[PDB]
């Protein structure tokens, strides 16, 4: 609907399969948050492939034996797999602490409480200004569902040659 | 409805001989004045984009890191199209689908009792508020991209039959 | 009234939420049997010594394949305990045994409470007055929350030791060791 | 949040009330809106008065300012023999870092502990004097304050905007600390500090 | 709105109230026709008195230079080069900032409204008119005033400055073309005169170092 955030001018509220009313108002409220959180996934993952994509890395040592810059010489989206084990354990460990975190606030967004907000560092937002935390919303689903057009357009130019005319002579796909 | 639209001009007054108008709905009859005036701004840059691409004038200096602008500035226009690269077309192509996707999703579309496709972008529309004077301006419109349809027919016309058309069919670029 | 667990089942009738982790998870009906010297308190008892020997079982696992055996007992070696038992069986098999009916007493006479216990009313299942730091004495919303923390802590402990005895019969490995293994051979 | 307003327009008549993050309006440790305010207040005001304790104490230390006499049982000076102060302070010792960090983190934990505290009934930036408390079991002759008490008499309206002065001169003293630290990392940081700063080109958000 | 159509009947009576795009009806980021209407003619005041501002930096600019310094360099000019257009790119960049900085500053003070003294264009306030420096002034330093900064006018009737507003943009808007009769006078020129100049940087608006 409209008064909802993600409305905005060019097509607003755009759905034309009607998949806000194939569920009850709580099936709506969970495609909030997983829209919000393919977004803030997103976002990072288009970032994290062109920050990785042209050279700038950490530096130093990843681990004991593997250093970032073998991991930046490689193409980012096989440059996980060179990640040790031990490494990919660290991050899908506090991954699974937030996951577990903002599910387990006391009323669920499905069922109309809040979505998911910092763990870590635990910073309020709750008073800051509705009406400017309207536009900022806003600007945070549009820039979610332009990375998740992105990110999509970045693993289809890495396998597919020419998928995406701006992206066909790139050396870091 | 189509007592009360534009397009009713002094020499024909409704010109209908086949009551195309009244032969659906309204909505029939939206969907006819949104595709008249869609291949009217189609063919105004139609008619526009053939003749200053005859003339010769043309941008600086390069379309592609291969192809230049005065490459395509000496053959015709119909043939310069094929010559424009892959990945420039789909460009065009791109924007072009992000245009008609917009205007057709749009709230309140044309088929309803909705207002006709304007600007995507930026969308501003430029349209006059008095409706003694916007009406007349709209019926300019659609006549002058009524006679750019027969002209861009008049100029494929010339460029693939030749002769069909006194004062064309003698010029190198038609 | 329907089963918080199974919530397309009805809720099992002598399962009323007054036990600690009772959310009326009996979809067998298992609650209701009372005839070969079984009932609802025998398997109380039996889920809560369940409950706490697989608890001791699972730290006593993770004692020895992170510090080592005791000392007197450092002929083990191997992070496998089921291959670590046999080698001080193969050695001091005098306080195996020592242990073994020690518990053999113990656990007749726990046999005798639990069966007096249910022809009386004097006796809770799994209760054997053990309190003696006296975590019982007072605030009754917090004894029954470690009440439920035993029983919670318990079930889940229930399923590890049962892995750890199978997955150290079948990989011959350790426990921490099978998990080191299973995280790189499903990693992505 | 009311005073937080009344403040900052003292500093600025044009500026009355900046903040595009609106972090004056939250709360940290869950303990209302009013505390947290008085604790943003209180780190403004501490991270303003040790960058400008920091501004005099790089061009004391740029330049060559050793002072006699070397207080040490062997010899070993002031290091100043590098120099270029990012340089001066990794040369000093391990263990004498400990000495210089501790002792800040008495004065941290006694403007914490001592009379009242800016997450309460406030007045952030207040150091609590050492002759009160009842703490301390020395005593010690000086506060941090007012030493040699100069200069008690002020009235509350002199006073009053002192504050405001040490606000604007510490925001400017963060802005001026960091210009010189940047060059040191990273040349053409600062524009028309360029050439002037030596490049220290190590860490300087590492102690040891 | 009708307070636009007022202004025309000053400027032009012959022409009229001309508007063929149809903006004073419009509406810009969803502000109202109200705020459109006074951001149009705040951004042709300030289009037109920074035009002329340039006509008058094109016509002694060729002519007449001071030529004392220009820089703590040596070189002390850059070496007219009558052509004023093609003067801008060595003067150099480290001016070219000083330059912007004030600008950024100058126009800062503009949409402020001057610490809050004037109220916004947008919303009520005579569009050309610059809020003074009476609050800086105030609190800093003596600085000097931006429109008359000696106290030469408000010796005027009231019925006199509306005579010269509409003089203003009126004179305004004739040099907006006026100064672009010059820099588009150098590239493919298109005139009867010929002859005035020449030269090739075409705009926009700095040059060799950057991006
Ligand atoms: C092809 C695009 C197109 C479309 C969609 C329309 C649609 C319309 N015209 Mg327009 N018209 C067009 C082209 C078009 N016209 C051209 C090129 C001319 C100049 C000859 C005109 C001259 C004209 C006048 C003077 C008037 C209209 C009017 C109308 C409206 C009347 C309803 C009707 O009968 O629909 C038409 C139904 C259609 C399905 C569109 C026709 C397409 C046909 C069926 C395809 C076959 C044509 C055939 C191949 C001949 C073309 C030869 C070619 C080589 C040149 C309707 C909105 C009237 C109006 O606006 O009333 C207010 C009116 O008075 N038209
Ligand atoms: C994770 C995917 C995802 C999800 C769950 C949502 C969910 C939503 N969107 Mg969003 N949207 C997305 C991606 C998503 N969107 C992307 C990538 C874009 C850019 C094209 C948009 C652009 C957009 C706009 C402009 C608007 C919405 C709106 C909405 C709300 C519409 C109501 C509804 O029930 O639709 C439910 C949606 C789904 C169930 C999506 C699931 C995926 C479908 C089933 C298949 C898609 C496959 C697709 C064809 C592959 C294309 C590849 C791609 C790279 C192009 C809902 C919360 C409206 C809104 O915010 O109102 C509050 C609104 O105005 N969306
Ligand atoms: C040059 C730029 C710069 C900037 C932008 C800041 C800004 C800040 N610093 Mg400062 N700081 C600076 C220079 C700077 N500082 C320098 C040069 C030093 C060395 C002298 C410090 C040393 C310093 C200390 C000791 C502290 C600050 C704090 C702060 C924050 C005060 C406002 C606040 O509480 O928000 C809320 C805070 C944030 C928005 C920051 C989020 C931090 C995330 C969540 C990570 C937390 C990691 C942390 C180590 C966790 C420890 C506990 C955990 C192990 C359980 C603010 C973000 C204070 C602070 O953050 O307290 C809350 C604080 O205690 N700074
Ligand atoms: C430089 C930025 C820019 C971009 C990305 C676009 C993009 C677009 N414009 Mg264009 N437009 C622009 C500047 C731009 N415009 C300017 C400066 C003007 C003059 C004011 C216009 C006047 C204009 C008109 C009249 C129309 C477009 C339309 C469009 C859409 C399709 C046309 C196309 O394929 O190209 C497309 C989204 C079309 C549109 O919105 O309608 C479907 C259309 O009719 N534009
Ligand atoms: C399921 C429980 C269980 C079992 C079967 C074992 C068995 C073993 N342990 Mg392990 N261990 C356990 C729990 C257990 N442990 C716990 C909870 C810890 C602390 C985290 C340890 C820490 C540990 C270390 C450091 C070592 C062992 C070692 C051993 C082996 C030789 C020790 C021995 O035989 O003692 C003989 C038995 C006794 C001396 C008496 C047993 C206890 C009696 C029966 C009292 C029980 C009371 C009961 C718990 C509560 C009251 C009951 C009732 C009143 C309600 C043996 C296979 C050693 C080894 O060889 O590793 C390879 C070794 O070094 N254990
Ligand atoms: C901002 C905090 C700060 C820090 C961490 C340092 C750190 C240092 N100072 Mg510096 N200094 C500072 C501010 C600071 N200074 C200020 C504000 C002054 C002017 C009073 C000086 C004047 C000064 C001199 C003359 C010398 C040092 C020296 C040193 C170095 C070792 C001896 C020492 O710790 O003296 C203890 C710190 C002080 C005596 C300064 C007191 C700082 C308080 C806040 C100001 C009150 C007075 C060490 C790197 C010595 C050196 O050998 O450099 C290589 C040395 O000879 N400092
Ligand atoms: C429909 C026809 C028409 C009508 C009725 C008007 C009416 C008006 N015009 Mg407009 N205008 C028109 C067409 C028209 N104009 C055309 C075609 C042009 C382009 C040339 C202009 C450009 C124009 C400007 C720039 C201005 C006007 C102004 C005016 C108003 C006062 C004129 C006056 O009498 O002051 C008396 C006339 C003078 C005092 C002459 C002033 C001469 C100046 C100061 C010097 C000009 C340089 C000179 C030509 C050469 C100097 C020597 C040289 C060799 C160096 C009056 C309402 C003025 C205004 O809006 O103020 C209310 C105004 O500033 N007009
Ligand atoms: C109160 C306050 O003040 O704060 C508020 C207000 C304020 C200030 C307004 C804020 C803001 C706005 C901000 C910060 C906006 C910044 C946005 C940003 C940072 C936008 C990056 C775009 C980069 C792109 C698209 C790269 C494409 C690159 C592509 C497609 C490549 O091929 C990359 C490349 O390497 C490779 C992969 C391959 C090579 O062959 C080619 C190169 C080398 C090119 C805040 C902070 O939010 C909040
Ligand atoms: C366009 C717009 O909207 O902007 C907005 C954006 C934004 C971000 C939202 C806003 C904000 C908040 C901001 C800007 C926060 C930044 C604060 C900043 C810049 C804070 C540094 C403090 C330095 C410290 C603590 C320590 C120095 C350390 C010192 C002095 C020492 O320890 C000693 C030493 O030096 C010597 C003395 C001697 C040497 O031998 C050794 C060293 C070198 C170690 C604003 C205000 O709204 C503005
Ligand atoms: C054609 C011709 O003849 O001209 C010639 C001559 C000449 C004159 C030399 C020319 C020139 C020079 C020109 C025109 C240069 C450009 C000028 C221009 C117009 C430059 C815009 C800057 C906008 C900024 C910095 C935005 C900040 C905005 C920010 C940071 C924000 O939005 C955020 C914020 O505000 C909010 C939204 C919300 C708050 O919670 C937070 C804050 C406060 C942070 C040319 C072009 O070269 C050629
Ligand atoms: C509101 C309206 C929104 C409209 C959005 C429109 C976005 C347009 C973005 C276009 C970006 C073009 O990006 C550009 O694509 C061209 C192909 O055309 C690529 O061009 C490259 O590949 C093509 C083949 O595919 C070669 O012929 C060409 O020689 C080579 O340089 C460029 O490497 C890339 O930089």
């Amino acid at each position: 609907l409209s008064s909802l955030p993600g409305s905005t001018a060019p097509v607003g509220p755009f759905d034309p399969l009607n998949l806000a009313d194939s569920g009850s108002e709580e099936t709506l409220a969970w495609f909030r948050a997983s829209e919000l959180k393919h977004g803030r996934v997103a976002m990072l993952a288009t970032t994290g492939y062109l920050v990785q994509g042209a050279g700038i890395h950490f530096p130093g040592m990843l681990s004991s034996d593997v250093s970032f810059e073998s991991l930046s010489a490689m193409k980012p989206l096989e440059a996980w797999d060179a990640v040790p084990d031990a490494g990919k354990a660290q991050i899908l460990g506090t991954i699974f602490i937030a996951e577990m975190i903002t599910e387990s606030k006391p009323v669920h967004y499905t069922k109309g409480g809040p979505m998911p907000t910092m763990v870590f560092p635990a910073i309020d937002f709750s008073g800051v200004d509705a009406a400017t935390l309207k536009r900022k919303q806003d600007s945070e689903l549009n820039n979610g569902r332009l990375a998740m057009i992105a990110i999509m357009s970045f693993i289809s130019a890495a396998n597919i040659p020419g998928s995406v005319p701006a992206l066909t002579n790139n050396p870091a796909f | 409805k189509v007592d009360e639209m534009p397009g009713a001009t002094a020499p024909l007054g409704k010109f209908d001989p086949l009551n195309l108008a009244t032969l659906g709905s309204e909505s029939t009859l939206a969907w006819f004045r949104a595709a008249e005036l869609k291949h009217s701004r189609v063919a105004m840059l139609a008619t526009t984009g053939y003749l200053v691409q005859a003339a010769g004038i043309h941008f600086p200096g390069m379309l592609s890191s291969d192809v230049s602008f005065e490459s395509l500035s000496a053959m015709k226009p119909l043939d310069a199209w094929d010559a424009v690269p892959e990945g420039g077309k789909n460009q065009i192509y791109f924007t072009i689908f992000l245009a008609e996707f917009i205007t057709e999703c749009k709230g309140t579309h044309y088929t309803k009792g909705g207002p006709l496709p304007t600007i995507v972008f930026p969308p501003i529309d430029f349209s006059t508020v008095n409706p003694e004077q916007l009406k007349t301006r709209q019926n300019r419109e659609l006549n002058n991209g009524r006679l750019a349809m027969i002209a861009i027919m008049s100029f494929v016309a010339a460029a693939n039959i030749p002769g069909s058309v006194p004062a064309l069919a003698g010029n190198p670029m038609f | 009234e329907k089963s918080q667990s199974l919530p397309f089942m009805n809720r099992p009738p002598l399962l009323d939420g007054s036990m600690a982790g009772d959310v009326g998870f009996d979809p067998l009906g298992l609650s209701n049997i009372d005839d070969v010297g079984i009932d609802l308190y025998w398997l109380r008892e039996a889920e809560i010594k369940h409950c706490r020997v697989a608890m001791l079982a699972v730290v006593g696992i993770l004692q020895v394949e992170i510090f080592g055996p005791a000392p007197g007992c450092e002929m083990a070696t191997d992070k496998c305990q089921m291959d670590a038992f046999w080698q001080i069986w193969g050695a001091h098999p005098q306080y195996i045994a020592f242990g073994l009916i020690m518990i053999m007493m113990i656990e007749m006479i726990s046999g005798i409470a639990t069966t007096q216990g249910r022809e009386s009313g004097e006796r809770a299942p799994g209760d054997f007055g053990l309190d003696p730091l006296g975590y019982g004495k007072g605030d009754a919303a917090g004894y029954a929350r470690l009440q439920a923390q035993e029983i919670a802590n318990g079930r889940l402990a229930m399923f590890a030791a049962a892995g750890e005895i199978m997955q150290g019969c079948t990989t011959h490995q350790g426990a921490l060791e099978n998990l080191m293994t299973a995280l790189r051979d499903n990693s992505f | 949040k009311d005073d937080l307003i009344a403040i900052a327009e003292k500093s600025n008549p044009v500026l009355k009330y900046y903040d595009p993050l609106q972090l004056g309006s939250t709360t940290i440790w869950g303990e209302t809106n009013s505390a947290t305010i008085g604790f943003l207040r209180q780190s403004e005001i501490k991270h303003g008065r040790i960058a400008m304790a920091a501004f005099v104490g790089y061009i004391v230390q740029a330049n060559g300012i050793h002072f006699p006499w070397p207080m040490s049982f062997d010899g070993t000076p002031f290091p100043a023999d590098a120099g270029s102060p990012p340089e001066q302070w990794d040369a000093l010792s391990d263990a004498a870092k400990w000495q210089i960090i501790l002792f800040i983190g008495f004065l941290e934990w006694f403007s914490e502990a001592a009379g009242k505290h800016y997450m309460r009934g406030g007045k952030p930036g207040a150091f609590p004097n050492f002759s009160d408390s009842d703490l301390i079991p020395h005593p010690v002759p000086l506060n941090l304050y007012d030493p040699f008490g100069f200069s008690k008499g002020k009235t509350e309206a002199q006073k009053a905007d002192g504050l405001i002065k040490e606000l604007n001169n510490g925001r400017l003293a963060m802005i001026g600390i960091m210009g010189f630290l940047a060059e040191q990392k990273v040349e053409g940081s600062v524009p028309l500090l360029k050439g002037v700063v030596p490049h220290y080109d190590g860490e300087v958000m590492a102690p040891f | 709105k009708a307070e636009l159509e007022a202004i025309a009947k000053k400027a032009n009576p012959t022409l009229g109230y001309y508007d063929p795009l149809s903006l004073a009806d419009k509406d810009f980021w969803g502000k109202g026709n109200d705020a459109t209407i006074a951001f149009l003619r705040q951004s042709e005041i300030k289009h037109g008195r920074i035009a002329m501002f340039a006509f008058v930096g094109y016509i002694v600019q060729s002519n007449f230079v001071f030529p004392w310094a220009q820089t703590l360099a040596g070189a002390p000019h850059p070496s007219a080069d009558l052509s004023p257009e093609a003067q801008w790119d060595a003067i150099p960049l480290g001016a070219k900032w000083q330059i912007f900085a004030v600008i950024s500053a100058l126009e800062l003070w503009d949409e402020c409204g001057g610490g809050g003294v004037l109220p916004h264009y947008t919303k009520g306030r005579k569009p050309g008119q610059y809020p003074p420096f009476t609050l800086f002034r105030d609190n800093v330093h003596f600085v000097l005033d931006l429109y008359d900064p000696f106290g030469f006018n408000k010796n005027m009737s009231e019925e006199t400055k509306e005579r010269r507003l509409v003089s203003e943009l009126n004179n305004g808007r004739l040099a907006m073309l006026g100064i672009f009769g010059f820099l588009c006078a150098d590239t493919i020129p298109g005139s009867v005169p010929l002859l005035n100049d020449i030269a090739i940087p075409y705009s926009g608006q700095v040059m060799q170092p950057f991006e």
